[PDB]
RNA sequence: AUAUACCGCCAUCUUCAGCAAACCCUGAUGAAGGCUACAAAGUAAGCGCAAGUACCCACGUAAAGACGUUAGGUCAAGGUGUAGCCC
């Protein structure tokens, strides 16, 4: 834990 | 602009008078007596936060202080009217059968809500898993019998407190007054009693809410024009 | 305790779609079977050959669209036709779904020596029955 | 053999042993453990050893307007983009080798004065962003069962607070520690009490009290003195916004007992309002680096009284030994009075 | 040449807001009860040690009689007192040229 | 181009917003905007015909935005 | 930042409810959600 | 080599009915505990049982049978972690 802190748009034919 | 005109006009205003829905007129300690409010248990049976409340001892018999009563009561009926008046949510509840038919219909009458049954764990503390989580509680609890039917305080007492709900309670002399907001020493067994309560609430809580409507209604014309 | 084709309980947050939720007595009861052939009715013969056939087929098309599979493969052989029905994701671009397509068809008509088809249903995401 | 192999989610769940009566009871320890990798993670469909180019898989299907031919790229070519993996293999590894750390508490490997953030935001729309959690103390219960033997449950102590008075604190209990510490910070929100502060920076009298067998003796204390307080007093005091206060636990120094302690001790002080009040009497403070210049704290709001305070020639107030000492300079402490870093 | 500008520029603000420069730094030591003196020097022929203090850590703050706004942050503003070495966490020495600058 | 029924003039507010976040959501985003002075000023007229006028009214800043001259008959209505 | 593909409406959207079905399964095909 | 690193497939209590996330409340917010029907603090998704299905019925028999118990069985079904061999 203290050593590390862990780790849109849609359009028909697009090119 | 229009809703601070609103609130001061309507639910400001009852709040500048001392008996705005004239709730002293529903009852007298001559009322009171007939209905035998001040009979209490035998003094062994004394909760002993119920003494500031009693007259005294008749033949081992305890007798409630009605002038005490008178001006309990008062206090009781004005906070029910008001919360009445703004439009919360009552709700009557009380363990004793003997009681649990007159109590759920004088509810039904006034337009609230009335729970006379086994009174389930958490049903106030942990609402919005029961009902959901836009669950509205009530704003007020009138306990017309503050004890469960092992002659323990109803568990309803502690958890209206948990969750913020002012308490108006009947509270006989061996009942334990501390928690609740507004206590009415008073008997709670005789059917004379207990009707008088259910009658003078079911009244104010009644009156309350025409007294909203006639205010509003005139709120609106004057509005207009 | 019976452990065969169960996904076993966890703390609610498993997704299972219906086929792995479904244990193997509910075959034919409440599930299918994914592939359909003649070689195990009574009389019927080579079903050593499309057993081995179909074992390869999900292996053949789990790496070939890989992380593209939603579910098992249904598997459907009528006369020499062999149909191949699979859900798809929608993340894989539509051109490299139709190569993949193109190429599978042809490498597996050759493998096997029969006319082989690739139907691609898409889903947006894992169709999923229950979280276990 | 092709079909003897398995998949990915096959071999991980073996090779990592997550199931078994090593991990039932964690009577296997991992100092060394067999950590989980994506292999599908960095991988290009159509990318393969022989540095085949595929039109439509791995390059673009058209170039100048024309459908590209199979190509394979140049043994040198090839080289690089091999190497151009190996190099993003390790970046990547980099970038999880590369974690912010994180503040430590009363010390090193202790979980005492770490904050856990805000409690989550209620179902309604609720949300507790003013208020820090901080944990006091992480338990590991031991419960012998019946048909299981000894289990391995986690108690959490968490306080939470808005540094403006508002305070409380809950036991949470879960067998994941993360699990507890939800439970606890989002419970004490519903359990806060509201300490009385004076001038905003310190508590308005001497408070000493005792909570079963932990004794806590609070001063009222001026700007700049600091909170010179138990470890967990400090925190607490952060939590509710007191500045300057010294305080000594003596007695059992029990987690539990001191945080309710002080939270009961803290909650039942007298404001100079409240003490105008009760005594109908102005309540005068009398500051030395103001001199003789009497300053009134308090007033009654009702009528104030027109007979003084009786003078008792001598008090019978119960003095503490460890102030009449100090105050004589009998007490001499090695450990009293030293420097420390700010708090 | 002109320390003042330092606490006046975003640099500063956005590193220390306006907290003193102090506020984050924390000894390491073994114990509860830290020794009773700092380090007495973060800067040891040229080179810095792993954990510089406050004033060492930060190569633009310069300790110098006209940068009041640095030196009222190791002043107390209540009493007036200098805050010893231990409180801030600064090397003796830098404490010494704060303590020089101050007066 | 001409007012009709309220029952059309709603549809047809609802294909203009469509259209007004096509021009939003432009591939030509990470490039900037190219809004024609027509077609703000059809796509504000049809939400006033149709009642919306609280979007109308915000589109307003989208003419300052732009320095698209505004249309004397959407200033009138 | 090229646009995710939007699948279409299924194409079951357009068809009539008098529309000659043979044609749109004239020989044995799998099921198609979008088509039925 | 290691089933005392595992997946996979199982034995066993089970000829059981319980396990249980998320909440709530009691014990002073101790380890802990949470039921009474003329009911007194519990509500509970999910899993199992049950239901359903298979066989000749709704019967019976199959099948099913959770969590957990025995570091139970199997590295020699296959796969595989670790260690070891490579004339
Ligand atoms: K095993
Ligand atoms: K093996
Ligand atoms: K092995
Ligand atoms: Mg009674
Ligand atoms: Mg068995
Ligand atoms: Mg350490
Ligand atoms: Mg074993
Ligand atoms: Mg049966
Ligand atoms: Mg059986
Ligand atoms: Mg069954
Ligand atoms: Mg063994
Ligand atoms: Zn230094």
């Amino acid at each position: 834990y203290l050593s590390g802190e862990e780790v849109e748009y849609e359009c028909y034919a697009p090119d | 602009e229009d809703s601070t005109d609103f609130n001061d006009k309507i639910l400001n205003e009852p709040l500048k008078h001392s008996d705005f829905f004239n709730v002293k007129e529903l009852f007298s300690v001559r009322s009171l007596f007939d209905a035998r409010v001040h009979l209490g248990h035998k003094a062994g049976c004394r909760h002993r936060f119920m003494e500031p409340y009693i007259f005294g001892s008749r033949l081992d018999h305890d007798i409630i202080d009605l002038e005490q009563t008178a001006t309990h009561l008062q206090l009781a009926l004005n906070f029910t009217a008001h919360m009445a008046y703004r439009k919360g949510i009552i709700l009557f509840i009380s363990r004793n059968r003997q009681f649990s038919y007159l109590i759920e219909n004088m509810a039904r009458d006034c337009g609230e809500y009335a729970h006379t049954r086994y009174f389930r764990g958490g049903m106030l503390t942990n609402a919005r898993l029961l009902f959901g989580p836009t669950v509205r509680l009530p704003d007020l609890i009138i306990f017309l019998h503050t004890l469960n039917n092992i002659f323990e305080p109803h568990v309803a007492v502690r958890d209206a407190a948990k969750m913020n709900i002012p308490t108006v309670g009947i509270v006989d002399t061996n009942c334990n007054p501390c928690l609740i907001t507004y206590p009415v020493p008073g008997n709670d067994d005789s059917p004379l009693a207990v009707h008088l309560y259910c009658r003078l609430f079911q009244t104010a809580i009644t009156r309350a809410k025409e007294k909203r409507q006639q205010v509003e209604a005139l709120y609106r014309l004057q509005g207009q024009k | 305790k019976n452990r065969a084709a169960r996904v076993r309980v966890s703390k609610g947050d498993k997704p299972v779609t219906y086929e792995e939720a479904h244990a193997p007595h509910y075959i034919a009861h409440r599930k299918g079977w994914l592939s359909l052939h003649t070689g195990n009715l009574d009389g019927e013969d080579h079903a050593a050959e499309r057993t081995v056939e179909d074992v390869f087929l999900r292996k053949f098309m789990w790496g070939t669209f890989p992380g593209c599979l939603a579910d098992q493969l249904v598997l459907k052989r009528r006369g020499n036709q062999l149909e191949i029905c699979a859900v798809v994701l929608r993340q894989l671009s539509p051109h490299k779904y139709y190569f993949l397509v193109g190429y599978s068809e042809t490498l597996l008509s050759y493998f096997y020596k029969c006319p082989v088809r690739l139907h691609l249903q898409t889903v947006p995401s894992k169709v999923v029955y229950k979280y276990l | 053999s092709f079909f003897t192999k398995l998949t990915a989610d096959e071999l991980w769940k073996g090779a990592l042993a997550e199931t078994g009566a090593g991990a039932k009871k964690g009577r296997g320890k991992r100092t060394k453990k067999k950590k989980r990798k994506d292999l599908n993670r960095g991988q290009i469909i159509g990318e393969g050893r022989y540095g085949f180019l595929w039109p439509g898989l791995n390059v673009p299907l058209m170039k100048n307007g024309a459908v590209q031919t199979i190509a394979q790229r140049s043994k040198e070519e090839q080289e690089k983009v091999e190497a151009d993996m190996i190099q993003q293999r390790e970046e990547w590894d980099r970038k999880k080798k590369m974690k912010v750390k994180r503040e430590r508490g009363w010390s090193g490997n202790s979980w005492g004065g770490i904050s856990l953030g805000p409690p989550d935001p209620g179902p309604c729309g609720e949300t507790y962003e003013d208020f820090d959690t901080r944990i006091l103390e992480v338990r590991n219960v031991f419960t012998m069962t019946a048909k299981e033997g000894r289990k391995k449950s986690i108690r959490v102590l968490v306080a939470v607070g808005n540094g403006k008075g508002a305070a409380g604190f809950s036991i949470g209990k879960a067998t994941d520690r993360m699990d507890a510490f939800r439970k606890a910070k989002n419970r004490a929100v519903h359990h806060l009490h509201y300490i009385e502060r004076y001038e905003d920076h310190t508590i308005f009298h001497d408070i000493s009290l005792r909570f079963k067998r932990t004794h806590i003796k609070m001063k009222k204390q001026p700007k700049g003195y600091g909170l010179r307080c138990h470890r967990a007093i400090i925190t607490i005091c952060r939590l509710i916004g007191i500045k300057d206060m010294y305080a000594k636990v003596s007695g059992s120094i029990n987690m539990l007992s001191l945080t309710q302690g002080l939270f009961r001790g803290l909650s039942r002080q007298e404001t100079h309002q409240q003490l105008a009040d009760k005594k109908g009497l102005h309540v005068v403070e009398i500051r030395e680096e103001c001199g003789p210049l009497p300053i009134v704290v308090a007033s009654p709001r009702g009528p104030l009284r027109k007979d003084p305070e009786p003078e008792d020639e001598v008090p019978d107030v119960k003095l503490d030994w460890e102030d009449v000492k100090t105050a004589q300079g009998m007490k001499r402490s090695v450990w009293s009075n030293l420097k420390r870093a700010a708090t | 040449d002109e320390p003042w500008k330092y606490l006046e520029s975003e640099e500063y603000q956005e590193r220390y807001g306006s907290r003193p420069v102090w506020a984050d730094y924390r000894r390491n030591h073994k114990g509860g009860v830290p020794p009773q003196r700092t380090r007495k020097t973060c800067i040891r022929r040229n080179k810095v040690v792993g954990n510089p203090c406050p004033i060492c850590r930060d190569h633009k703050l310069h300790v110098d009689f006209r940068n009041v706004k640095l030196l009222e942050q190791f002043v107390c503003a209540h009493t007036g007192i200098i805050f010893y070495a231990p409180y801030t966490g600064v090397c003796v020495k830098q404490h010494k040229r704060l303590t020089q600058a101050i007066q | 181009r001409d007012k009709h029924p309220p029952e059309l003039q709603v549809a047809f507010a609802d294909c203009a917003a469509d259209i007004k976040s096509a021009y939003e959501s432009q591939p030509i985003r990470q490039t900037a905007q190219d809004w024609p002075a027509t077609s703000l000023n059809c796509i504000a007229i049809l939400f006033l015909r149709a009642g919306r006028t609280q979007e109308a009214w915000k589109m307003l800043g989208l003419f300052r935005k732009h320095n698209k001259i505004p249309r004397s008959e959407l200033l009138n209505e | 930042r090229p646009p995710r593909r939007k699948a279409l409406p299924p194409r079951t959207e357009k068809m009539a409810v008098d529309q000659d079905w043979p044609s749109v399964y004239p020989v044995a095909a799998p099921f198609k959600p979008s088509a039925v």
